RNA sequence: AAUUCCUUGUCGGGUAAGUUCCGACCUGCACGAAUGGCGUAAUGAUGGCCAGGCUGUCUCCACCCGAGACUCAGUGAAAU
RNA sequence: GCUCGCCGGAAGACCAAGGGUUCCUGUCCAACGUUAAUCGGGGCAGGGUGAGUCGACCCCUAAGGCGAGGCCGAAAGGCGUAGUCGAUGGGAAACAGGUUAAUAUUCCUGUACUUGGUGUUACUGCGAAGGGGGGACGGAGAAGGCUAUGUUGGCCGGGCGACGGUUGUCCCGGUUUAAGCGUGUAGGCUGGUUUUCCAGGCAAAUCCGGAAAAUCAAGGCUGAGGCGUGAUGACGAGGCACUACGGUGCUGAAGCAACAAAUGCCCUGCUUCCAGGAAAAGCCUCUAAGCAUCAGGUAACAUCAAAUCGUACCCCAAACCGACACAGGUGGUCAGGUAGAGAAUACCAAGGCGCUUGAGAGAACUCGGGUGAAGGAACUAGGCAAAAUGGUGCCGUAACUUCGGGAGAAGGCACGCUGAUAUGUAGGUGAGGUCCCUCGCGGAUGGAGCUGAAAUCAGUCGAAGAUACCAGCUGGCUGCAACUGUUUAUUAAAAACACAGCACUGUGCAAACACGAAAGUGGACGUAUACGGUGUGACGCCUGCCCGGUGCCGGAAGGUUAAU
RNA sequence: AGGACCGAACCGACUAAUGUUGAAAAAUUAGCGGAUGACUUGUGGCUGGGGGUGAAAGGCCAAUCAAACCGGGAGAUAGCU
RNA sequence: AUGUUU
RNA sequence: UCGGGCUCAUAACCCGA
RNA sequence: GAGGGCGCUUACCACUUUGUGAUUCAUGACUGGGGUGAAGUCGUAACAAGGUAACCGUAGGGGAACCUGCGGUUGGAUCA
């Protein structure tokens, strides 16, 4: 049947992309906290 | 006219239109024109704030002019118009100075009869008036509320406001509601009933008709269940609640009226 | 009665025979007027009942055409 | 390599979304492939994605998002103005052929187009974040015209038949050609041009609006297609040569007509209805600040430029979402033949395929089917499931009814082929020839030829003519809800929700209400014939008594009563 | 003209059989309802957890919803096993 | 109000 | 309920217990 | 041979059948009213001015006669 994940890049980009990260209080604060796991990929890009 | 429809299928069996022959024919006068955009009930918070609101036709915003200026300068109406965003008609107008403007249509409306606003003015069917200068008695189109401001009252196919009283500076007014408010006097407002008034007779017939209108449905409070709204559950049907809307707040004859800063010109409420 | 417990109430009808259905009675354990009452052409993948047609649904199975099941060969599981 | 079968409104072919080198070529087979595997979307190497004009960037804006200052908020931050982003929408330009193992509206040949800078040369008031215009818009419906496209004949090239017949009313095949340029039709729309006057278009305007006279009847936008040209070409069966048997060169006939014909195009039209149907730029024109020998504006011609980034492949799937090379899911575009109402279906073309275990055997049973004596609902909770009905024209058709209906009620009759009327009819289309004329994408008269249902009569074969696929079972009584609709995605579709209608009730606009400690915002650019709350629930006939209790409304005279 | 009729696409999901270590964590197959409308769909946007959304089923809110998922308080408590 | 008796 | 009265007479009505 | 007969075939057409309707007679659980009967029970509507003059039509209400409104007629009494 018809499932959940239905791929869109410029959604995907737009909800969870660098700059929606960087550009609230708390997103910004998702940044930090991967950057300190030692994450290698912050957010998903190209 | 108002019209029965044959019952050539149940849904239309009920129809009753309401079809003015009187009515100009296909798209209004550009200019007058502005974007509209739908609300779905929503707010600037994106929340449903008024329910059943939703879906439903297009819709173009005619302007129409509600302080009825150009003191002076005559117009002749060219055509009597339809607007979707009013149970009243419109008038295309046209002054003698090379302007056109929309203006709602009084009962006689008629395209070729001769229209003006201002102090002068003659005191005709159609005319915009400070009341100040208008016989006690006459019953007056869309009323402004402070002298200068718009128009607000009566603008409604069939409605109208009838002058009382002109003690003071003020006018009391006795509202299509029964109420009987002063007002600035200065105020301007125009002469004759607001036009149509064969809009009361329309019927709609099916669901689709409010439907393509904007109202979406209404779910009783009784259907649900009591975690939604204050009625409902129960096994089947029941009730045995106190009448109150889904906020729980209180129904039936509560009154919620509460200025203070305005009941100075209430003078007599409805009834 | 989407309501009647006593209840397969009672009478009539339909049946060879009918705890259902239809019509009646009313003694309404415990209908009834926008908690709407009582009707109503059409409509309904709607509940109940009846008839013609049709039939392997059945009395009661039979044969037959295909896919598995059986033997060979390659791969090769599971629950416990 | 020869046969056999399957899909063909797809199981073909393109595009988007998504993937992201799966593409092509070598080479390898451990692992991956539900078997083998030399084969692969596997491993490794190497190769491959060529643009002014296709797309994106870019111009413009939508919903919505951000938002200097600003308004609010313990802080975080919420909201919003000027603005600035945001496509799923508006904005300039390329077609056909050829080519590669794999790219091609990108390379090549052929033939065009757009917009800017420069230059030269003639003619000329140009000029805005600005005005007007335009762009710019809904639903349904009704034709006419036309093309894509097909049939047939004509034409050309080839054929004269494994078994009786086949030099003919015979057989096979092909019969293709774009943008652009010229013409400016069927048809759609609208009366023009002149001068003068003005309280409008945030200022002006020679523009748009409005008022006057004047003076002409034909004028101006719009527009598919056809025709001409592009085409002296390209393509094209097949030839003739080479072949490292993959193919590579060179060469090339016919290339017309008539008829039928869309769901595409004329048509953003037309008729008409109510639910009354984006924004902004480019663009056309109008002035202003200004420049006034300048500069700019127009046109012809010449020249220069048009970057950047995407471009392989999969695409209704073995390459995307599904853990799988998963019977699931997934948006747009195309639409041949025979029969058909048709985008149903049955058989084919083109194109793609036989679904990555096979071979035998031919038990019970299970799955999916085909046929059945007599009987025919006895079965069973229940006719669940089967079987049955099943087309078109005509005749004909009850209660009840809201006068539409019920009704496709029910029930009957015809249905193939051939001949005749008629060597093919009513119809359709429509050329010569003739005439006319404002002259040609004209008209009139002419009816060749091409196309072609239906009817009656006579005749005929079979058991059977809607012959397969396809394709309603019908009728009586009664409950519930009027009805179309909606719901428990994944045991409930219903008698539940909704509904048009009805009532009660609140609300005078800075509304009641609602989101939010607020600013703001919804209601509503609405204003009591409106908007919110609640119950009822089409329509007909109707809706009685009870105000004690609870709830709600009004009321103060007193009793009591808070901070103070 | 029609939330009109029949009927493909498309939207649905009424019955049956199969399947139920499935081809499939809801399908297939034969029938079925709607099909110019309260129609159906692509892209994009808004609403955020005691909150949204709901023609109201406690239905839906990323295979779970009488209060989602993630991290934290956290080694909550557990007179029970 | 009734009288074969409100 | 009982006794008395009004009435032609029953009831109603009046009186007393 | 001609002609006929038998046989076969065509037309008409009685039975007879199928479908669906009109129509009339008998009957039917139950049930509305109507007629007749002896003293019943309730009241007393009308008749006199019947103790609210009577009626007609219409509509609403009520154990019952009847009440009530609306208009109309006199087939109404008093010197109103
Ligand atoms: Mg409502
Ligand atoms: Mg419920
Ligand atoms: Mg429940
Ligand atoms: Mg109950
Ligand atoms: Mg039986
Ligand atoms: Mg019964
Ligand atoms: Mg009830
Ligand atoms: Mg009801
Ligand atoms: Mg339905
Ligand atoms: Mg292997
Ligand atoms: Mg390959
Ligand atoms: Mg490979
Ligand atoms: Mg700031
Ligand atoms: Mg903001
Ligand atoms: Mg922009
Ligand atoms: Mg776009
Ligand atoms: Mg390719
Ligand atoms: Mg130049
Ligand atoms: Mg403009
Ligand atoms: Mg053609
Ligand atoms: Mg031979
Ligand atoms: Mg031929
Ligand atoms: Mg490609
Ligand atoms: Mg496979
Ligand atoms: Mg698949
Ligand atoms: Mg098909
Ligand atoms: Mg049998
Ligand atoms: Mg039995
Ligand atoms: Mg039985
Ligand atoms: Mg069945
Ligand atoms: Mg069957
Ligand atoms: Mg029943
Ligand atoms: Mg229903
Ligand atoms: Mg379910
Ligand atoms: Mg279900
Ligand atoms: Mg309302
Ligand atoms: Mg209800
Ligand atoms: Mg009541
Ligand atoms: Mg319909
Ligand atoms: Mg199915
Ligand atoms: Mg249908
Ligand atoms: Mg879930
Ligand atoms: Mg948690
Ligand atoms: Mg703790
Ligand atoms: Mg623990
Ligand atoms: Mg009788
Ligand atoms: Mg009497
Ligand atoms: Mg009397
Ligand atoms: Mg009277």
């Amino acid at each position: 049947m018809k499932r959940t994940f239905q791929p869109s890049v410029l959604k995907r980009n737009r909800s969870h992309g660098f700059r929606a990260r960087m550009a609230t209080k708390n997103g910004r604060q998702v940044l930090a906290r991967r950057r300190a796991k030692g994450r290698a990929r912050l957010t998903v890009s190209k | 006219a108002v019209v029965k429809c044959k019952p050539t299928s149940p849904g239309r069996r009920h129809v009753v239109k309401v079809v003015n022959p009187e009515l100009h024919k296909g798209k209004p006068f550009a200019p007058l024109l502005e974007k509209n955009s739908k609300s779905g009930g929503r707010n600037n918070n994106g929340r449903i704030t008024t329910r059943h609101i939703g879906g439903g036709h297009k819709q173009a915003y005619r302007i129409v002019d509600f302080k009825r200026n150009k003191d002076g300068i005559p117009a002749v109406v060219e055509r009597l118009e339809y607007d979707p965003n009013r149970s009243a008609n419109i008038a295309l107008v046209l002054y003698k100075d090379g302007e056109r403007r929309y203006i709602l249509a009084p009962k006689g409306l008629k395209a070729g009869d001769q229209i003006q606003s201002g102090v002068d003015a003659a005191i005709k069917p159609g005319n915009t008036l400070p009341m100040r200068n208008i016989p006690v008695g006459s019953t007056v189109h869309n009323v402004e509320m402070k002298p200068g401001k718009g128009g607000q009252l009566a603008r409604s196919a069939g409605t109208y406001v009838q002058i009382v009283a002109r003690d003071g500076a003020y006018v009391t007014l006795r509202l299509r509601s029964g109420e009987m408010r002063k007002v600035e006097a200065d105020c301007r407002a125009t002469l004759g009933e607001v036009g149509n008034a064969e809009h009361m007779l329309r019927v709609l017939g099916k669901a689709g008709a409010a439907r393509w209108r904007g109202v979406r449905p209404t779910v009783r409070g009784t259907a649900m269940n009591p975690v939604d709204h204050p009625h409902g559950g129960g096994e089947g049907r029941n009730f045995g609640k106190h009448p109150v809307t889904p906020w729980g707040v209180q129904t039936k004859g509560k009154k919620t009226r509460s200025n203070k800063r305005t009941d100075k010109f209430i003078v007599r409420r409805r009834s």
